[PDB]
């Protein structure tokens, strides 16, 4: 319903809950909340076996607004915070820039992330290899690209055309939403041991790198039970994903 | 009526399809054999987006027309 199972595994020799996901649940709330989990900025009494959204909502709200500045460009950013929750429960909208793993056009959306210090990161990244499609994609987020696109098929200069039509080709062979590139960057950009928001197919998922490895926090309810699954490889750009445990190490 | 989806990854959809159906229809119909939610969804066609309200005939959508869907970044 609008509850959410509470796991419990060993985080760095403490007991530690993370949050367990719906089909379809309200994963940014989850990706955000469960980077909280794992730095104790947010504690749950032993026995917490479920909780809802408004109890998360709560947490949440003593994490941000307990945040101190390093006067008024961030008591700003705070509100646009504030206003923002509750689409971290039912669906956030994301715009990618394809050229870098931290490109998004900035949006309020985006302001809770960096009120937290937590990054976010997409590896939809057009290939450096073949100037064409970097040329035709170039800085144009993703909103910018499909309007982009429209534009291209309705002109008959030449130009214009082959444009839209690379960046056509770009949209289908990458509409997995993560590229090798992308996955190296990730792997070169991210920093060890940080915890960080990892977007992808509208999902939003806990991400950490570990010894240049990343990895995505399973949250999947099916493994509510089984404390040995904890890390799942973030493994591009299909196939079979190998499962850690808390310590990264095969489970 | 036959219309055809043109999904990102190239794959072209099929549909069955009337023209007094609603734009909210279709893409419960894209939902009901791709498995992509219908807010996730929107649709183009001859570069205009379609709307959940309209129906397929207020946009002269014939037989065999070739709709295209962009997918909104929304997680
Ligand atoms: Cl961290």
């Amino acid at each position: 319903p609008d509850f959410y199972c509470v796991k419990w595994i060993p985080w760095k020799g403490e007991q530690t809950p993370i949050i367990t996901q719906s089909t379809n649940g309200p994963c940014p709330l989850l990706a955000i909340m469960n980077i909280l989990f794992l730095q104790w900025k947010v504690k749950l009494p032993p026995q917490k076996e479920v909780i809802t959204s408004d109890e998360l909502m709560a947490h949440l709200g003593n994490c941000l607004l307990s945040i101190k500045p390093q006067q008024l460009n961030f008591q700003q950013n705070v509100d646009d915070a504030m206003t923002v929750l509750p689409k971290l429960a039912t669906g956030l909208d994301v715009n990618v820039r394809f050229t870098g793993v931290s490109d998004f056009e900035y949006t309020p959306e985006c302001s809770v992330f960096d009120l937290l210090g937590i990054p976010l990161y997409h590896g939809w990244l057009v290939d450096p290899q073949s100037p064409e499609a970097v040329r035709a994609v170039g800085k144009l987020s993703y909103n910018q690209l499909v309007e982009r696109i429209i534009t291209c098929k309705h002109s008959s200069d030449t130009n214009l055309v082959t444009e839209g039509l690379i960046a056509e080709q770009f949209l289908e062979t990458t509409a997995a939403q993560l590229t090798y590139h992308g996955l190296c960057e990730l792997t070169a950009a991210a920093k060890e041991g940080e915890l960080s928001v990892f977007f992808r197919n509208n999902h939003f998922s806990t991400m950490t790198k570990h010894k240049s490895h990343l990895y995505l926090l399973v949250t999947d309810q099916g493994f509510l039970q089984e404390e040995q699954v904890v890390w799942e490889s973030l493994h591009n750009v299909d196939g079979d994903s190998c499962f850690c445990d808390s310590d990264f190490h095969l489970s | 009526m036959q219309i055809f989806v043109k999904t990102l990854t190239g794959k072209t959809i099929t549909l069955e399809v009337e023209p007094s159906d609603t734009i909210e229809n279709v893409k419960a119909k894209i939902q009901d054999k791709e498995g992509i939610p219908p807010d996730q969804q929107r649709l183009i066609f001859a570069g205009k987006q379609l709307e959940d309200g309209r129906t397929l005939s207020d946009y002269n959508i014939q037989k065999e027309s070739t709709l295209h869907l962009v997918l909104r970044l929304r997680g």
